[PDB]
């Protein structure tokens, strides 16, 4: 049997990525920008390709690397340039063209797709692997039954009893 | 000996080896063989060691003015990273000396 | 002093919306070399303050030169009355005379 | 192994987990993700709050996934009317009591209440009677309590018995009248006290330096390291524009797990006060902003004047590799050798790295059943590794400890406190010795107040051959370890930052330096910095080294800049920049770049790649971030190298071994400006 | 749907409490929004801009707000002579609602049956 | 063994300990930790009204102040800010024992204060 999210249009997006002469698609180096038209030194800043950590403030998994195959999760992101204030109001005033297109549009299903990007780009990337969660508990409270064992105190000596 | 020498003709020697690769087995073997008596001569003198997985076995000699020289001995035996360091000994008289 | 007019309050890569940290008074700055002289310090992100003793119309080329806030426009100038002169200069480390006939 | 992977069910799903695993640890590795209030990863299993309802085959009711353990050929199903029905209900009656208090709460946006009753409950309520109302407790001048808004998840109590080790919080009354807090009015006085913020599920438990001032949507966050001691602990850092918020921890196993300590969570509005952000030249007036030009020209000029044995570089605290690099060939490039670092032991041989970093590491180091420490506070260097320490005790291992005397918050035998008891120790005069022989993994600490002492070489030459005769070193275990509670230490250990021999030499006849570059210094001692000497200071708050010094050349600090920093297990780790650089500051590196180039000897590197490749360059394992080497152990030889060290400056046996740390929330510029460490001292002074 | 205004309880407290959802709500980003705890303890905004070159007056800050505090008022007599004059800060808002309060407060006691 | 730790003897600079945020009664422990951003900081200003208001104007914090606390019979009160429900706050449930004329209790909301003598008191 197989069910991995088969209920929903993702099935229809796996297949047609998966459709044969469009599937080998493929360019050269810093080729897809020539041909973008965006201006070239865009290209000379570096970018960072990381799937970004679970939100210390909750529990949920979903925005993880855990769920990789059923959502997106890996990230494009780019160095911080000069902010100042207005002099009149006091916003934030920049003059950074990639300030917020990374974070808000490109995401991948895997760490090889955003590379994938980034060479046909011609962007320089660092790629940074997310930290593993560990699933197994510690020793002592491993199972809820551990709360109530002999670990606390040790076995109870019988040398109070009445008759000792 | 060449043991004494080497604190004056360099003002530092860099070490580098891979911990279990087949090339750096001579180098390991040298400072295994070597480090104490070189670090009793002078006990004052910088020897840095340093290894990385899967990197090239080298000396590297630092003289005065930050100036330095690398010497690459992969594949070398014991007597041969020996070799290499006296000749790292060698070039050091013919430099400028900082200091006073 | 020296070189602290040009540096030490510079913000931004130098636009309209850039701040250069100098504030000016250009008199006579509807004139012809004036309006040029505004121009210049304004589109770098200077504050440029322009009284003017002719019409509005005759000065309302100079509010586009720079970003909000950036332009300042005072009408009725008289240049015998030394308050006049003292309002216009009060915040400026630069001053800029085009005053002639 | 009797199949220790046992089969159960998931929606008719096969799914291969570990023996002693829960019905939601299974549900977990089916790729379900089931709605949880109480259970944690790190806390014990409480199951009380209901929200882990799942139905297994031939069992009527909902069976509690967090607490009932899995079983062979066990069916769970998540998806039946049953579990729906259950999950409304359950929500339904967390939310007849709760304020309606969303608009005023923190963590409206970032609540799993929130959340979890937007997809798993329902959308109307039917009750329309009066709440209970609650007033709120003092915990500190840290942890804010609204308490109208908690839902008994008892997450709080778990964690200061079970982690921070205090164990202040309980729950008074009965019923619905059951109220959590301390009874008498108390202060919380763990240093990991801010973790419990994170721990609690709603906005029962707040940040109270942060309270108010932002919401969670409006923050950028970027994934950095913490500098505030030597563990570099994972951080996250949320700014709005040109100004940090807030920081919180991220999961690392290897390194902190989920935890932070206080200093590196609310240090950070320190940041914005005394900030250098102008070069400035010190004139008959006194120091007045001058341009980048004439700053750089006038340290060009006080360098270029002086001969090469006048002066001397002093690294701070917080200075990462590139810009230590930097200086190193600046000031050797010039023929000076005088090399001082601020966190001490600057004349310490950095030969092997194995003598100076944790062996064992910090993951690896619970698998030891016995752990000596010598000379450390554990709990005031690293409190994330003293839990993990204290983790570690809950489970088994013992620890004894040669040292001061100090609250750890779990027990310990005191085997003595001056190194004549550490060779008392060696010799076998203590029964402690034979616990360590009979260890099958023993481990030995050591502290960076060891390493402080005059007499630092006698003493490790004690410990290693304690070492030696307990079997602490062997085959296929390494439980020598050495801890460091400055952030660039090890770093500057790694390439080579030391004073030459006739520089040792020279500070030993007692000759005086003329120039002194204050690399982020301001904890150097008096001896080093004489007073009318020409101070170059380049750093990015204005403290000790800034109001003295002539020239003063603003940098970032950690939250603006990407540096290379190795924790004391070796381990090379990198910060972010999270906000640009503030005012008209710079790189740290770029200036000395710059510098080298106004002397007239230019540094042969131009960019950030070039000075990390020439880091890599010098020690190849600086290229390898995120990652640690099996450092090289020579065993007795570099002992029996270093011997002339041991022979001169003999031995103290009546001093104890003691931490120099002795202001745990003021320890460096940044947390010297923080109000809030301020505050968290003034807590402590006033409850007497 | 006319000036924004700030409003006030009858006692003469604001009834802002920066919660930020008319911030978040707004699709023309014309809002700016800023907060700290107050002396006595009470959660209040210390920056509350509107851009009214920026906004595109659709009432969605109306719908936000939980306590009614932001509102579109009854005034479209508000046309100036220099754009600075059109970037509204926290004090003017709450002029607007000292000025407009009883005219405010006599369409919310019919629109509060439907909305 | 296990001496115990002097918190009085440790420093700390003058500069950071004159300039911590403090508050005053109201809705807290008079003295505090107040929470703070660093708008204001540029132009010198440490206080909270300062940042937005100009001038000798009344604060809205000073008009709350003259307003008397709320005798109210009960245990818990319910406060809208309103006559009408509809026309004022989220409901606030807001405890009142322990409280009285000079210790009342107040709302988050509104900043209305509270107090009852049901309590036993
Ligand atoms: N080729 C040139 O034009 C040369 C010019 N210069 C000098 O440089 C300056 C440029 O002036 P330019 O712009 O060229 O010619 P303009 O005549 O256009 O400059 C005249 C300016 O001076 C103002 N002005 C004149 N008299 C008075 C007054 N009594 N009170 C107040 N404002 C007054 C005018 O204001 P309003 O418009 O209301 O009169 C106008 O703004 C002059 O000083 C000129 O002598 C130097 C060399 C050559
Ligand atoms: S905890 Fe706060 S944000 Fe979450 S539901 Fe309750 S009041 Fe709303
Ligand atoms: S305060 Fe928070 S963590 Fe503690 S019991 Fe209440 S909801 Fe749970
Ligand atoms: S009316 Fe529309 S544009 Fe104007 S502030 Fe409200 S949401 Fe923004
Ligand atoms: S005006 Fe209303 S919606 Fe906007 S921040 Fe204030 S209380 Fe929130
Ligand atoms: S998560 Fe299992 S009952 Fe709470």
């Amino acid at each position: 049997e197989f069910a991995t999210a088969s209920a929903d249009y993702s099935i229809a997006m796996k297949k047609a990525a998966e459709i044969t002469g469009a599937a080998e698609s493929a360019m050269g180096p810093k080729e897809g920008g020539f041909t973008a038209g965006v201006p070239l030194d865009t290209f000379t800043r570096k970018a960072r390709i990381y799937a970004p950590a679970r939100t210390a403030s909750q529990s949920g998994l979903a925005r993880t690397v855990d769920f990789a195959t059923t959502t997106p999760a890996w990230k494009i992101e780019f160095e911080p340039t000069a902010k100042w204030q207005n002099p009149l109001m006091g916003w934030t005033s920049s003059a950074d063209p990639l300030e917020n297109v990374g974070r808000s549009a490109l995401v991948f299903y895997t760490k090889e797709e955003a590379m994938r990007f980034c060479e046909k780009l011609g962007w320089e990337y660092e790629v940074t692997e997310p930290n593993k969660r560990r699933t197994q508990r510690t020793k002592r409270y491993m199972q809820y039954g551990d709360n109530f064992g002999t670990k606390r105190a040790g076995v109870p000596d019988l040398s109070t009893l009445p008759s000792n | 000996a060449w043991r004494n020498s080497l604190s004056k003709s360099m003002q530092e020697l860099r070490i580098h080896l891979c911990q279990t690769s087949a090339g750096s087995k001579g180098v390991r073997d040298f400072i295994v063989a070597n480090y104490a008596e070189m670090k009793k001569a002078n006990p004052h003198f910088p020897i840095l060691i340093r290894e990385c997985a899967g990197t090239e076995a080298s000396l590297t000699a630092r003289y005065d003015f930050g100036a330095e020289k690398s010497v690459n001995v992969q594949g070398a035996t014991t007597g041969a990273v020996q070799q290499q360091l006296e000749q790292l000994i060698l070039a050091g008289q013919s430099m400028p000396k900082s200091g006073e | 002093y020296s070189s602290t007019l040009m540096t030490a309050d510079k913000l931004g890569p130098g636009g309209r919306s850039s701040v250069s940290g100098i504030t000016a008074t250009v008199f006579g700055a509807n004139g012809f070399l004036g309006s040029y002289i505004v121009n210049e310090l304004a589109k770098r992100g200077s504050q440029v303050v322009c009284p003017f003793r002719s019409t509005e119309n005759e000065a309302m080329h100079l509010k586009q030169m720079g970003d909000l806030g950036q332009i300042v426009l005072l009408p009725e100038l008289d240049i015998r009355n030394d308050d006049d002169i003292k309002r216009a200069i009060s915040r400026s480390n630069v001053i800029i005379n085009c005053v002639g006939m | 192994p009797p199949s220790d992977h046992l089969e159960v069910f998931v929606n008719e799903q096969p799914v291969k987990i570990p023996k002693g695993s829960s019905v939601l640890q299974a549900c977990d590795a089916a790729g379900i993700d089931i709605p949880r209030f109480c259970y944690h990863q790190r806390l014990s299993i409480a199951g009380n709050c209901r929200m882990c309802l799942v139905e297994v085959e031939k069992v009527p009711k909902p069976v509690a996934s967090c607490a009932m353990p899995a079983g062979p050929g066990m069916k769970i199903k998540t998806e039946t009317p049953m579990v729906k029905k259950a999950r409304e209900g359950v929500m339904e009656f967390l939310l007849i009591n709760h304020p309606l208090d969303c608009p005023i709460c923190d963590q409206g946006g970032e609540c799993d209440l929130q959340d979890q009753a937007m997809i798993f409950g329902s959308d109307r309520s039917r009750f329309v009677e009066a709440k209970r109302a609650v007033e709120d407790k003092n915990l500190g001048p840290l942890v804010k309590t609204v308490m109208t808004r908690c839902i008994q998840c008892t997450r709080c109590v778990r964690f200061a018995s079970e982690v921070a080790g205090t164990a202040e919080l309980g729950v008074t009354g009965r019923g619905r009248d059951s109220e959590i807090g301390t009874y008498v009015e108390k202060l919380m006085g763990s240093e990991l006290s801010g973790n419990v913020v994170d721990l609690c599920p709603v906005g029962a438990l707040t940040s109270k330096p942060y309270a108010f001032t932002a919401r969670s949507w409006e923050l950028k966050g970027t994934e950095s390291i913490d500098v505030s001691d030597g563990l570099g602990a994972n951080i996250r850092v949320d700014a709005r524009g040109t100004e940090v918020m807030r920081i919180l921890p991220r999961l690392n196993e290897a390194v902190n797990e989920e935890w932070l300590s206080d200093k590196g969570r609310y240090q950070y509005d320190g940041l914005k006060h005394q900030r250098l952000d102008k070069p400035m030249v010190k004139g008959p007036k006194g120091l007045q902003v001058a341009t980048w030009q004439d700053a750089l020209g006038a340290a060009a000029a006080a360098l270029t004047s002086a001969a090469p044995g006048e002066v001397r570089g002093i690294a701070g605290k917080l200075a990462d590799a590139e810009s230590m690099v930097a200086l190193m060939d600046l000031l050797r490039g010039l023929g000076a050798g005088d090399l001082a670092h601020e966190g001490g032991f600057s004349d310490m041989p950095a030969d092997v790295r194995s003598t100076y970093t944790a062996n064992t590491t910090v993951q690896g180091l619970e698998q030891s059943d016995l752990v000596l420490l010598v000379g450390t506070n554990p709990r005031w260097e690293s409190p994330v590794f003293n839990a993990r320490l204290r983790k570690m005790f809950l489970d088994g291992t013992q620890v004894g400890l040669v040292g001061a005397p100090v609250d750890l918050t779990y027990k310990y035998e005191h085997v003595g406190s001056d190194p004549a008891a550490l060779a008392a120790l060696a010799a076998g005069q203590h029964p402690f010795l034979e616990r360590l022989k009979k260890a099958a993994r023993p481990a030995v600490v050591v502290g960076p107040g060891v390493l402080r002492r005059a007499d630092r070489e006698a003493v490790m030459k004690a410990v290693h051959e304690l070492c030696g005769k307990a079997g602490v070193v062997k085959e296929g275990w390494n439980g020598f370890n050495v801890i460091h509670d400055t952030a660039s230490r090890v770093a500057a250990l790694d390439m080579g930052f030391g004073p030459s021999a006739a520089a040792r030499a020279r500070r030993a006849q007692g000759a005086q330096p003329k120039v002194v570059y204050l690399l982020g210094s301001d904890d150097y001692s008096e001896e080093d910095v004489p007073e009318g000497a020409f101070v170059i200071y380049q750093g990015h708050h204005g403290d000790r080294g800034a109001s003295r010094a002539n020239v003063v050349l603003p940098g970032a600090a950690y939250t603006e800049k990407s540096g290379l920093y190795v924790n004391f297990e070796g381990r090379v780790q990198q910060t972010r920049a999270a906000v640009p650089l503030v005012g008209d500051a710079r790189e740290d590196w770029a200036i000395l770049r710059a510098l080298s180039e106004v002397v007239g000897k230019r540094l042969p590197y131009d960019s950030h790649a070039a000075v990390r490749a020439r880091l890599a360059g010098i020690a190849p394992h600086f290229a390898n971030i995120d990652a640690v080497q099996t450092p090289v152990w020579l065993n007795g030889e570099y002992v029996k190298g270093v011997e002339a060290l041991a022979k001169a400056a003999p031995l103290q046996p009546s001093a104890p071994l003691t931490s120099t740390i002795s202001n745990f929330y003021m320890t460096d510029a940044i947390s010297r400006a923080s109000r809030t460490m301020a505050k968290c001292i003034q807590a402590r002074q006033q409850t007497k | 749907r006319g000036e924004h205004a700030l409003r006030r309880y009858p006692t003469g407290e604001e009834r802002c409490i920066a919660c930020k959802l008319c911030e978040a709500i707004c699709p023309a980003q014309a809002i700016t929004i800023e907060a700290e705890e107050r002396e006595d303890g009470s959660r209040r905004t210390t920056r509350y801009d509107i851009d009214m070159t920026k906004c595109i007056y659709c009432g969605f800050c109306q719908e936000a707000c939980p306590v009614d505090a932001i509102v579109e008022g009854p005034n479209f007599e508000f046309s100036t002579e220099t754009r600075e004059e059109l970037l509204y800060d926290k004090q003017k808002l709450l002029e607007n609602g000292d000025k407009w309060e009883t005219e405010i407060a006599t369409n919310l006691r019919t629109e509060s049956l439907y909305r | 063994v296990v001496p115990t730790f002097d918190w009085k003897k440790v420093p700390v600079p003058s500069t950071t300990a004159k300039d911590i945020p403090v508050t005053v009664k109201g809705a807290t422990p008079a003295g505090d930790l107040r929470a703070t951003s660093g708008l204001g900081l540029g132009d010198g200003i440490k206080n909270h009204t300062d940042k937005w208001l100009d001038g000798d104007k009344k604060s809205p914090m000073e008009y709350i102040n003259e307003v008397a606390p709320i005798k109210v019979k009960g245990l818990v009160v319910a406060s809208y800010g309103s006559d009408d429900p509809a026309l004022g706050c989220p409901v606030e449930y807001i405890n009142l024992k322990g409280t009285s004329l000079e210790n009342p209790a107040v709302c988050k909301y509104t900043g209305n204060r509270y107090y009852s003598d049901d309590w036993k008191g």
